RNA sequence: AUCAGAGAAAAGGUGUUAGUUCAUCUAGACAGCAGGACGGUGGCCAUGGAAGUCGGAAUCCGCUAAGGAGUGUGUAA
RNA sequence: AAAGUUACCACAGGGAUCUUGUGGCAGCCAAGCGCGACGUUGCUUCGGCUCUUCCUAUCAUACCGAAGCAGAAUUCGGUAAGCGUUGGACCCACUAAUAGGGAACGUGAGCUGGGACCGUCGUGAGACGGUUAGUCUACUGAUGAAG
């Protein structure tokens, strides 16, 4: 799912216009009555075979691309599910190859007939209506690619999470500074706006404390970003952030932020879980001033811990010739007193003895 | 076939009848000048159409039409104008100038103020600050969500950091210079009501008096 | 790999004469010339 | 990256310096393009291009009218299944017809029970061959009914066929 | 020529263009 | 039709004589030479107005006047006013280092994208230059042929083309800023 | 005619030339500049939301010189 | 008493002897000229080695266009035949790639592999014969008289 790494899935009409056009090329297109019957019925055949060749092989690629729902991991599989009606795909995934297996049918029965072909207009007739049948079902599935491109565009915008390595999810009130301290310590930035749920889609970005890789997630403020966000902390082996505007100045009430983390508790069960004050200067309680940004460090360096408790020559090369062109000299580098005596040259070997060998 | 333009066209279906509709127009000036009284003479002005539909409001109608239709239509000969001496007025009536019905010292010294249009000449000169611009001129208490006003004004400003970014300085307007249409555009777009609504009463059709005054 | 009719591998062979090229081998004509 | 990545570039950082002129020259050059291509192509393409464009003026000729008002011995042909002489291939011969209801005007795949008359020949009605104008009764209980060949399942590979009613 | 093909036609070509036209 | 004409209104530029079809205008700014002789278009010269005029033309021919025409007029702008090309620099990560060499009339173009190659262009005659002190990484097309200095614009643009990279989100390049008269 | 000239046919062409018909036009023809392009109303639903322009039904209206329950871009809106 | 019939027919004889990429059928519309286009409803003996060139309807190489095309790796589409397009047994691995075709009997005077009549005995059936009958030029280089 996440891995995306599927080809654009084209429309029904391109799809049509790309099969008939590699057809017209490869196969050969020159075919005259002058030519024996059997000549003339292979000739037919290998058209229609090319064909269904083409058609099949671009249909078993789409089928292939879209990963399989039950294969994927739980996490994965329910994130899909809530944001693009896995159900439906599944569905679509179906009835594509379903109309897959009968164009092969259609295609096996088109050639069996071809194979007694009596002259060449029964063969164009029957190369047509071989072609014609492939047309009319490739128009028929012309919703379900439709469907299919746009859920392979949403995969791969998605992200990669990963699960089973050490994380630090963060939830709770929109705008309640938890988003900010996710930007702040991981390489990510993640938008913010003042509009309710910004955050539509879950963020994450890998950090490093204590020679270790945290990932941390985000999630949405608590609707489909909701929704998706109580799937993504139900099955994720992570840390729960959970911040409470004290000050709050994020619109949402104390008491009702109290009673929103009360009722995510049971998500939250069998994990550490943090309760960050946001705005202190405007389950482990960690007081993180939102508007003056103190205490982000400590907050993520507490949860970390809880978590693991519960688990020169190049430049003067350059500028003189470049890489490749320019010729170190080693004679330079030499500890010879004489700097003539180092720059000049010297017999290595002479009159048939080695100079340098017996000197 | 032939090289000739493309024309466009959309469905509105709000086509106005043409021919019929002057027609309308001059039928409705006649009425307006065949009306009791207040012998009004004022249809629009650079203002918007909400301060025409205002003024219009405290009256019991302005209405031109198109310019010099209705002096057409009445004749510039005072036998085939319904008026005397409209000989002469046919040539001062002119503009967006039409009869009304209620106001006098209203049009003498209310003047609302309303954003100014090109060919005009600026009675200040304003210079927009350099960096980050400001809608009111740095008089609020400038919002960067104007992300595609970077593009449509055209001025250089560099979209940094998603916040519109000035390079250098660039006036809006100078004083004694007539108002350009980057100029124009520039005002309407900030807070420069550089205009004030004037109103015609030179003289009135009295139906006794017949006496339009050409002060 | 482009050919040796690469416009643009004439073109780089071009600026290269006036870089490696040219002024060295001229001196090096007029040095055994006036030999 | 992460969703929408490059709207969250286009948000931050901004379009292409001169992509929204780009975009108005290809638009307004395009009726040039346009006539250019239709002169210079040739072969498959043209007559792609030549059919296209004939349905789109079809189509938008329709838009502005819906705008205003607004305003050997063997079988050679396909059959059904000493008397047999030659030989009746099975691939050539079908069981099921395509029977489109007349007053209905539906088609439904039912069996073909047998054939009731071949006008070509005798021998073809005896021999069950499926040609056209052959009449074939076919189950109509699911809707036993003739009906008429209206097609050539030779050349166009399936027995579609009228209801006689 | 000049194009790709020949103008000029075979002889027995040109008869069956006329009784092609003909019929 | 038996006739078609174009009238022209010559402002105080010098000489505007059109002998042999070869337009050598001298204004205050200097003097330039175009040659019209790919135009069948007869160019009468009476005191202060000149006639491009074409009998009995067919449209194809006819198109030509109103082109001619105007050239003519951007060429007598240029002799009077000249023209100037302002350019912005865009870059996102890597600085794009440009240097004049001729006082401008050719101009190198290095750390590009991270490129080492050193796009070297040459302005068409009539054009130079310069760098703009006033606005940051801009540069200066000035000079009397408005096509020479659109086509040195153009070409600088056309050499800095980011390729293989998204256009989307990759917006590194050089591109026409501002386009306008001297004074 | 960058493939001139000496059945493949249904058509396509911002290729040219004549006509045929119908339309506007000093009450100002097109085209271009300078503007308006409004008020109930964010009509009615829809959903993180869609204020004419996610979308589904309505398609009313006062004012005018004219402004749609909106021509598209755009906007999270 | 036999007679009709045979397209269920069988055994002998006599006569005759341009091509490529869009399915069909049935309806609803349906610009228009009873048809009626685009749209819309249903349902479903041949066969392959070498070789020479040639075509592009391009597999790779070169350059562009588009696509949620971040990068990389791709996909699709243009110009394009200059240059290539293997080695072994549906494979296999290499490879940048292991593209499709023509030389109408591709190159069998480059190359190789996977009877007829008559008679006789004959029911619904098949075999045991007598005759028989084939048909200088071009290119590669080498000299060479001569205004």
């Amino acid at each position: 799912a996440v891995f995306k790494n599927i080809t654009p899935i084209p429309d029904v009409n391109t799809f049509l216009d790309v099969v008939l056009s590699r057809t017209q090329r490869k196969t050969p297109t020159v075919i005259r009555s002058g030519f024996k019957i059997s000549r003339i019925r292979g000739f037919y055949g290998r058209k229609v075979k090319f064909t269904q060749d083409t058609i099949t092989e671009k249909l078993d690629s789409i089928l292939q691309e879209f990963p399989k729902l039950n294969d994927i991991h739980p996490f994965h599989a329910d994130l899909l599910n809530i944001l693009y009606d896995r159900d439906h795909l599944k569905i679509a995934l179906s009835q594509l190859s379903t109309a897959k297996h009968l164009v092969e049918n259609v295609a096996r029965d088109y050639i069996r007939l071809l194979k007694y072909g009596d002259s060449l207009y029964r063969c164009k007739q029957l190369k047509r209506a071989a072609l014609g049948r492939m047309a009319t079902i490739i128009k028929r599935q012309k919703s379900s690619l439709e469907f299919l491109e746009q859920v392979r565009q949403h995969l791969s915008r998605l992200p990669a999470i990963d699960p089973n390595t050490r994380t630090l999810l963060v939830c709770g009130y929109p705008n309640v500074g938890k988003s900010s301290f996710m930007n702040k310590v991981t390489r990510a930035q993640v938008d913010v706006q003042p509009y309710a749920f910004t955050t539509k889609s879950l963020f994450v970005g890998h950090f490093d404390y204590k020679y270790l890789r945290w990932q941390v997630i985000d999630t949405p403020g608590i609707n489909t970003i909701e929704m998706q966000s109580i799937t993504a902390m139900a099955h994720l082996r992570s840390a729960v952030l959970y911040f409470m505007d004290l000050s709050e100045m994020c619109g949402y009430s104390v008491a009702a932020q109290v009673k929103l983390y009360h009722s995510i508790k049971p998500l939250f069960a069998n994990k550490v879980t943090i309760l960050v004050l946001n705005k202190i200067d405007a389950v482990k309680v960690v007081q993180t001033s939102c508007v003056q940004d103190i205490g982000v460090m400590d907050v993520r360096t507490t949860a970390c811990e809880a978590l693991l408790a519960a688990r020169l020559a190049r430049d003067i090369e350059a500028a003189n010739g470049g890489a490749g062109v320019y010729n170190v000299e080693l004679r330079d580098k030499y500890i010879l007193q004489d700097p003539s005596w180092k720059y000049d040259r010297m017999p290595e070997l002479l009159d048939g003895k080695n100079v340098a060998d017996f000197v | 076939p032939k090289s000739r333009r493309s024309k466009v066209l959309t469905l509105a279906q709000t086509e106005k009848k043409g021919h019929e509709g002057k027609a309308a127009l001059f039928s409705g000036v006649q009425q307006s000048l065949d009306s009791f009284d207040y012998m009004w003479i004022f249809d629009v002005t650079n203002m918007r159409n909400t301060y025409l539909k205002r003024i219009r409001d405290d009256w019991k109608r302005i209405f031109m039409g198109k310019t010099k239709v209705m002096a057409k239509a009445l004749g510039h000969t005072p036998e085939e104008e319904h008026a005397e001496n409209v000989s002469k007025l046919t040539k001062l009536l002119h503009g967006a100038v039409g009869l009304l019905f209620t106001v006098i010292g209203y049009f003498e010294s209310f003047v609302q103020n309303d954003f100014a249009r090109a060919g005009a000449v600026a009675p200040f000169t304003h210079v927009i600050p350099a960096g980050p611009v400001y809608s009111r001129a740095g008089q609020i208490p400038l919002t960067h969500t104007l992300e595609p006003q970077v593009r449509q004004l055209g001025m250089p400003t560099v979209l940094k950091n998603g916040v519109v970014t000035l390079l250098a300085d660039f006036p809006l307007c100078t004083e004694g210079q007539q108002l350009d249409s980057r100029q124009t555009r520039l005002l309407k777009l900030f807070g420069i009501t550089a205009a004030e609504f004037k109103v015609g009463l030179l003289g009135y059709y009295s139906k006794k008096g017949a006496s339009v005054e050409f002060l | 790999t482009s050919g040796p009719r690469d416009n643009n591998r004439n073109k780089w062979a071009k600026k290269h004469l006036k870089k490696g090229k040219r002024a060295k081998n001229s001196n090096f004509s007029k040095f055994l010339k006036k030999k | 990256p992460q969703n929408e990545y490059i709207e969250e570039s286009i948000r931050k950082h901004g379009r292409r310096f001169d992509h929204e002129e780009r975009k108005r020259k290809k638009a307004a050059r395009e009726a040039h393009d346009a006539s250019l291509y239709a002169q210079k192509t040739r072969g498959i393409k043209a007559k792609l291009y030549q059919e296209k464009r004939r349905k789109e003026k079809i189509q938008m000729k329709k838009t502005i009218k819906q705008h205003e008002e607004r305003n050997k011995r063997m079988i050679t042909k396909a059959t059904f299944v000493k008397y047999e002489r030659f030989i009746r291939p099975m691939a050539l011969r079908q069981k099921k017809a395509n029977v489109t209801h007349k007053e209905l005007g539906v088609t439904m795949q039912l069996p073909i029970i047998g054939v009731k008359k071949n006008p070509q020949s005798p021998t073809y009605t005896q021999l069950g061959v499926l040609t056209k104008g052959t009449v074939i009764e076919v189950n109509v209980s699911e809707l036993g009914k003739y009906a008429q060949i209206t097609n050539n399942p030779e050349l166009d590979g399936c027995v579609n066929a009228l209801l006689l009613t | 020529s000049l194009k790709k093909k020949s103008k000029r036609r075979t002889t027995r070509l040109r008869s069956r263009i006329e009784k092609k036209a003909a019929e | 039709d038996i006739y078609k004409d174009e009238t022209l209104t010559i402002p105080k530029g010098v000489t505007v004589d059109i002998k042999a079809r070869n337009v050598t205008v001298t204004g205050p700014r200097g003097t330039l030479k175009q040659n019209l002789r790919h135009v069948d278009i007869e160019m009468k010269k009476q005191g202060n107005t000149i006639k491009f005029i074409v009998w009995h033309g067919s449209r194809k021919h006819n198109a030509c006047i109103r082109s001619v025409y105007s050239i003519i007029n951007n060429m007598i702008i240029g002799v009077t006013q000249g023209f100037r090309y302002k350019m912005r620099l865009v870059y996102a990560h890597f600085p794009i280092n440009i240097n004049l060499t001729e006082n401008g009339t050719v101009v190198e173009i290095r750390n590009f994208l991270g490129e080492r190659i050193t796009r070297v262009i040459k302005c068409l005659p009539g054009v130079t230059v310069s760098i703009s002190s006033a606005v940051k990484d801009e540069i200066i097309l000035e000079g009397n042929s408005l096509e020479n200095v659109s086509q040195s614009a153009a070409n600088i643009k056309q050499i800095c083309n980011v390729r293989n990279k998204d256009i989307r989100k990759f917006l590194d390049g050089i591109y026409v800023s501002e386009r306008g008269n001297i004074e």
